[PDB]
RNA sequence: UUGAUGUCACGGAACCUUUGUUGUCUUCGACAUGGGUA
RNA sequence: UACCCAUGUCGAAGACAACAAAGUAUUU
């Protein structure tokens, strides 16, 4: 791999008003670190950087406080888009490594929203088997309420924050627990914003729709495009709705 | 206005090394890439990879030696009944080396003259006289020199060396680094300006381990290794190998009755009853300082 | 409730949280865990409550209640019976003399130091001097206003310090503070949290289950076992305390500092050694109707006694670390240390059985059988040796509670339950065991090992150098042991580097599809390194103890000193020394223990063959023992084993051309003079590689063996014995005597490693090694106008 | 500070993996100090 | 704001740099 090399690319380029350059050379510093941390075969390198007086004040600059932490949202929720772009194409092993590497990343809003979907997605993974459910699935849910608490308690508004909570206590239930406490509070919220951001929110407006007997948003749901994957889960929401 | 890194190319400077730059390094101190900023940029050179730092280990284990015979003592000791421990020889003052007589001034002009290398001689014959090499005057005690018990010339060690996962070149050219030439000698030990500490190394014998199982005699592949190691120091240098031939001259050892003087100066000439030059009348003749970087890095240049 | 119901400011004023664990049979490892607060009985020992009674309720009925009353055992998890200032001063002290002096990096050493002064007062007086034997230590004499060592005099002599337990309070809690000061400075005390995995799992109670009535029978029968359970090896039984950062690996004490043999680990490993001699796991998950396999039957008539050790010392502290196979040096954050409780430690040991059958189960005759044998692995670590307990001094008997005069007198006694009640049952139970019908043997076998040094030894401790009166910079591994509550030490060779030493040497030789087994990362793996010595997912099947040396060596102690290849002196700050055990060809250190590997494996032929190939290269000396093997310690003269039946063991068994005359030529004049040394100018041209050649296997076509070489002096030597500055005596006129170890004439092989890298860094014209870099150089003008003094103005 | 015709929690080993280790010749010569006279 | 030197004495380095805990699969 050489991450030394890719450190150096990246000072070249990097300018501090710059979002993608800030990005690029976080990524770059964060991948040297973990394979020190691996003891992998690229710590077998002992070369050092070059253009030592200016490496050192560029280095400097970025290791501000503002600067890095700044950058580190950033980072988290490209990773983040890109997991679930490429979802379906990778594997389970590898599905896993990329949300942990994000988790571990991450341990300011961005990073907050971020780190609850990370968590909210690496619980999916598990599956049950038999009439048992794996604890540490129920684990992740809860830390996922867990961050999400934080934005709401001051922002109970926040669109991003709610429907994670939500998708969060509704796993909960799956899994034999109970709902979370004012779980009707917030439902009832997420009907005052009344739009379908991802698949999930159809399965929200239907608990809505059966909680407060109310259909305005069922045609919606009937008119959800059919340009999806998983076609057969739509079909069974549409017929759901009708 | 310069620390001495500053003198010497980058390239001589230690591979892993300290903070010679301009600045405050620890304003970085809470994270890992610290330590890039204090490797050189195209990574190890070869002593360091056979001999290690401390981000990676060595490749070679050196083994305490020991004495074959019976000892051989420069002095007889004080009761005759018992040869198994010498007599005492006191030596005039060891004092510290100055790098100031090496790079005269403040200007950038003077760099780094070299590696220092001691040369062979008898001045341990005035020594063991119990006169001062230089002046010829008796030695005194004092609280700042030593008196030791010192081995004779003829006594001889064995020990071994333990070397894993080098190549051909490498154990050619360490080969030629421990038995030298016949013509050449190491130095060794305490006192090495005085005269005493030449000693030569030759091999018995190479062993290999060919697998988990089977160890093999290696002595008749030591001429391949060596014509590697030459093809090697000929690939990196083509022509320009002065430094070696200097490094011999310096390795030398007198042979056939001959009999350097080899001495310090005297601070002043009149502290010399031989009559010659001291510091600080070499200081703006021989050794003016405009001359004396060319003269310290010639071999056997003589200084009166 | 308690008598005259106090109050206290919480659960932690009157136990502790501690983490109880479920351990997976197969792998060997947790598969979860929950947490309970802990009360000990000598603090609160009884409570007190009534019992209302209708006075229409039958005599039958009181009876009935008065006998269940006596016969009711445990409640709570309990056996039970029913019945009717400085230390932040002187942080802040030290604190204030360290950031005035400006000497603040020293306060992480000077924290554990303090810690290792909390066994006794007077290893205060014991601090070492300088090497001029004056108090201008560079640790303890910081601040020569008062010392760190006056300080320090001056607490140990407090009258209310005086008591050895107040003493070790006062240690602890300052070691603490330093520990965090020292953390401050480091950006803050963080430590990296568990993705996943982090969350106590409770059994749920079935509410769907269907009832039941079960007979049983009449026949019931109680069998009792008294005995002493007798450390063998040093143990660990783990419990972090939260408030408590210094020390990463902690032992489970009482609140008056006594070693607990607790009864959960007991009843763990009754039910791990019921399943291994049955020879089939228990699958049962918590909750619902219970299980009836024969393990979980037997397990629900065992009974056990918490137990505590009248050896009171602290626990010892061990340093460890992790390789980097790549690199062969330590790998990333991976320092750390640990708490072990002494060997020879005796606990008391009391058993009891309830059942239909006429005695103990005959799985449990065989298993304590096993322990009586001295295979009771008890506690954790057992990979590393800790843990091995031998039962001694067994005796028992039956009570048959089916006869009611036998049953009556029970009653009366409760159950001979108390110490009082217990000392009058321990005069009739019968010495011995019972014999096993159906006996199946232990499967652990131990292999004896024997060997051979003729070199010096080292396995640093640093710490225990800081305080030793010696006054080096590291000192070799010491242990104790415990007789009665004296302590006594002993020299060794810890079994977490034997085993690491071990576990190199069989990985570098062997391949996965190709893959040195140093290179893999092992999840989903199945190689023989995983079978052998285990993984982060299931336990390893060979266990190693620390090796002990015989005929208890004293330490030699060799001065060092780097040498600037400018100047060809000293450099700056680089003079330092060791203390290593002495071993010479004319006087070996003899190093003997044993370790323990499952029976399965020894007999795998093909675990056999790689035990046996790594033991091989051990014996050929391509492996030394403890540090600093690169100046000549540690070397292997020969490595033997005995125990195997030869299984592993079987596999353990042209003159050099002249050199040329040199084409040099010197020319000398006789009249002339010539200056002691010269300089050699390099070559512009350093050559330098990214990417050095790693340690983690044998490369092929690379080369590996050894050299030996004849060294003969041409002019006199000198190579002094530094140990003895006084040695021709009839500041002074130092004198020294010939280099010698155990009276042999010798050069040691720093001297030699030295020299020999000098010429071979100015062949390979290779960088300066050594060097000052940041040393400023300056001069002193002259009395000259025009060139210096008319450029300097007022 | 319980609630009563129903408590296997003595129903659960804080367990598992990690080499106090890597690098270093007990060496060795010119240097200090600030004026004085017109 | 030009010129000129004068005196002979003396031990140094005594540990430094790095790591200071990290990990711990539930499945096509
Ligand atoms: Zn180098
Ligand atoms: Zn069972
Ligand atoms: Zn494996």
């Amino acid at each position: 791999s050489n991450p030394i090399r890719d450190i150096q690319d990246r000072l070249k380029t990097a300018k501090f008003d710059n979002k993608d350059d800030m990005m690029n050379l976080a990524s770059s510093l964060y991948k040297y670190e973990k394979q020190l941390m691996d003891s992998s075969e690229a710590t077998l390198c002992q070369q050092g950087l070059s253009n030592r007086p200016n490496s050192f004040s560029q280095l400097s600059q970025f290791r501000d406080s503002d600067i890095q932490s700044k950058a580190g949202g950033q980072t988290g929720k490209f990773w983040q888009n890109e997991y679930e772009a490429c979802k379906n194409f990778q594997t389970h092993k590898e599905r896993r490594e990329t949300l942990e590497q994000i988790i571990r990343f991450l341990q300011d809003d961005l990073l907050l929203k971020t780190l609850a979907r990370a968590y909210f997605h690496r619980g999916l993974l598990y599956r049950p088997k038999g009439f048992s459910v794996p604890a540490r699935k129920v684990e992740a849910m809860k830390k996922a309420i867990a961050y999400c608490e934080i934005i709401l308690d001051k922002n109970e508004e926040e669109s991003e924050a709610l429907r994670i909570w939500l998708y969060a206590a509704m796993e909960l239930r799956r899994c034999g627990e109970e709902y979370p406490e004012n779980f009707a509070e917030k439902l009832f919220y997420l009907a005052n914003d009344g739009f379908i951001s991802e698949l999930y929110d159809i399965r929200l407006f239907l608990e809505y729709t059966e909680r407060e007997e109310d259909n305005n948003f069922l045609d919606m749901i009937l008119q959800e495009n059919q340009d999806r994957e998983r076609l057969f889960e739509l079909c069974l929401y549409k017929a759901r709705a009708c | 206005d310069r620390m001495i890194g500053k003198r010497m190319s980058a390239d001589l400077r230690p591979c892993h090394g300290d903070w010679v730059e301009d600045g405050d390094l620890s304003a970085l101190n809470a994270y890992p890439e610290k330590r890039l900023l204090l490797r050189h940029p195209k990574g190890l050179c070869p002593a360091c990879r056979l001999f290690g730092t401390g981000s990676y280990k060595g490749r070679v284990r050196f083994g305490f030696a020991s004495l074959e015979n019976d000892p051989e003592w420069l002095i007889p000791g004080k009761n005759p009944g018992d040869p198994f421990h010498g007599g005492p020889v006191m030596l005039s003052l060891l004092e510290r080396p100055r790098p100031t007589w090496s790079i005269p001034g403040s200007d950038n002009k003077f760099k780094v003259p070299g590696r220092k290398f001691y040369v062979h001689h008898h001045a341990w014959k005035t020594i063991k006289d119990g006169n001062h090499p230089t002046t010829g005057k008796a030695i005194e005690q004092s609280p700042n020199n030593r008196t030791v018990e010192a081995l004779a010339g003829g006594n001889s060690f064995s020990f071994e060396i333990a070397f894993e996962n080098l190549k051909e070149w490498e154990l050619g050219l360490l080969i030629h680094s421990l038995q030298l030439e016949k013509g050449l000698a190491h130095k060794l030990g305490m006192a090495k300006s005085m005269g005493f500490g030449s000693v030569e190394i030759d091999v018995e014998s190479v062993r290999l381990r060919k697998d988990w199982k089977q160890w093999r005699n290696g002595n008749s592949e030591i001429p391949n290794w060596l014509g590697k190691g030459f093809a090697k120091l000929k690939e990196w240098f083509r022509d320009e190998l002065d430094f070696i031939e200097n490094l011999k001259k310096l390795l030398w050892f007198p042979e056939g009755d001959q009999a350097p003087r080899v001495c310090y100066p005297m601070l002043r000439k009149k502290d010399d009853p031989n009559g010659n030059s001291g510091y600080e009348e070499l200081k703006d003749g021989e050794f003016k300082k405009e001359d004396r970087q060319k003269k310290l890095t010639t071999p056997w240049t003589p200084w009166a | 409730s308690l008598p005259g119901k106090p109050d206290f400011d919480g659960p932690k004023a009157i136990g502790s949280q501690r983490v109880l664990n479920r351990v997976d049979f197969k792998s060997g490892k947790a598969h979860d865990f929950f947490k309970a607060y802990e009360v000990d009985h000598t603090r609160f020992p009884r409570f007190e409550g009534e019992i209302t009674i209708d006075n229409k309720v039958s005599a039958e009925a009181r009876k009935l209640l008065c006998d269940s009353l006596k016969f009711t055992d445990r409640l709570c998890g309990a056996l039970c019976v029913i019945r009717f200032n400085l230390a932040e001063k002187t942080a802040e002290q030290i604190i204030s003399i360290l950031d005035d002096n400006k000497k603040t990096e020293y306060t992480r050493l000077l924290a554990d130091a303090i810690r290792s002064l909390r066994r006794s007062s007077k290893l205060v007086a014991g601090l070492p001097k300088d090497h001029d034997g004056k108090d201008d230590h560079y640790l303890w004499d910081i601040g020569k206003s008062v010392t760190i060592r006056q300080i320090l005099t001056t607490s140990a002599d407090t009258k209310e310090l005086k008591n050895a337990g107040k003493w070790r309070e006062f240690c602890e809690k300052l070691g603490e503070a330093l520990y965090l000061k020292s953390k401050d400075m480091s950006g803050g005390l963080k430590i990296t949290r568990r993705i996943l995995g982090d969350a106590e799992f409770h059994g749920k109670p079935d509410r769907l289950e269907k009832s039941r009535s079960v007979s049983i029978g009449s026949v019931l029968k109680e069998t009792v076992v008294c005995g002493e359970l007798v450390a063998k090896t040093p143990f660990f039984f783990g419990a972090i305390d939260e408030d408590a950062k210094q020390t990463a690996l902690q032992v489970l004490l009482t609140p008056d500092n006594k070693y607990r043999l607790p009864r959960s680990a007991v009843r763990g490993i009754l039910r791990r050694d019921l399943q291994t001699y049955f020879d089939s796991p228990c699958n049962a998950e918590l909750g619902g109707r219970p299980c009836m396999c024969k393990t979980c039957r037997i397990m629900r008539g065992i009974t056990v006694m918490d137990a505590r050790s009248e050896y009171n010392a602290p626990p010892e502290i061990r340093h460890r670390t992790r390789i980097n196979p790549f690199t062969g040096t330590v790998a990333e954050g991976a320092l750390f240390n640990m708490e072990v409780a002494p060997e020879g430690i005796v606990f008391p040991f009391q058993l009891r059985y309830r059942g239909s059958e006429d005695g103990l189960p005959d799985a449990l005759k065989t298993v304590l059988k096993w322990w009586a044998e001295g295979q009771a692995f008890m506690s954790g670590a057992a990979s590393t040796g800790k843990g091995r307990f031998r039962m001694e001094n067994a005796k028992y008997e039956t009570l048959d509670l089916s006869d009611e005069n036998q049953r009556n007198d029970y009653l009366k006694n409760w159950g001979w339950r108390d110490e009082k009640g217990l000392e009058e049952l321990k005069k009739r139970l019968n010495s011995g065991l019972p014999e096993p019908g159906n006996y199946r043997d232990p499967k652990w076998h131990e292999i004896n090992v024997s060997i051979e040094m003729a070199s010096p030894f080292i396995n640093g401790d640093p710490i225990r150098a800081a305080v030793d009166k010696r006054g080096t910079a590291v000192v070799t591994f010491v242990k104790y042991k415990a007789e009665g509550e004296e302590a006594k030490p002993v020299c060794a060779y810890k079994a977490e580097s034997f085993r690491g030493v071990i576990r190199s040497a069989v990985a570098r030789i062997h391949m996965e599809d190709g893959v040195p087994l140093t290179e893999l990362t092992h999840s989903d793996c199945e190689c023989l390194l995983c079978q052998i010595f285990g993984s982060e997912y299931e336990a390893g099947k060979i266990r190693f103890e620390d090796l002990v040396f015989e005929s208890d060596p004293e330490p030699v102690t060799f001065d060092h000193v780097a040498i600037d290849r400018f100047t060809g002196g000293a450099a700056d700050k680089k003079k330092f020394d060791d203390s290593p055990l002495p071993g010479s060809p004319a006087r070996p250190l003899m190093l003997k223990g044993s370790f323990w590997i499952r029976r399965d494996v020894l007999e795998d032929e093909e675990y056999c063959k790689a035990l046996g190939k790594a033991l091989a290269d051990v014996n050929n000396g391509l492996y030394p023992l403890g540090g600093k093997s690169a100046i000549g310690y540690g070397q292997v003269k020969s490595l033997g084993i005995k125990g195997d039946d030869k299984r592993i063991s079987r596999l353990m068994n042209v003159a050099v051309p002249e050199k040329p005359k040199t084409d040099a030529e010197v020319r000398i004049e006789a009249e002339k003079v010539y200056y002691p040394h010269y300089f050699v100018e390099p070559h512009k041209k350093v050559e330098r590689e990214e990417k050095p050649c790693g340690h983690q296997k044998f490369h092929e076509g690379r080369l590996t063996g050894k050299i030996r070489c004849k060294l003969i002096t041409k002019t006199p030597l000198i190579v002094p014995d530094t140990s003895n500055d006084d040695f021709f005596r009839p500041e002074y006129h130092k004198s020294y005597a010939f280099f010698r170890l155990h009276k042999q004439i010798m050069i040691p092989g720093s001297e030699l490693r030295g020299m020999v890298s000098s010429v071979y860094e100015t062949v390979t014209n290779s960088c300066f090694r050594i060097f000052d870099e940041t040393k400023r150089l300056s001069w002193r003008m002259d009395a000259d106008h025009q060139n210096v003094l008319q450029d300097f103005l007022p």
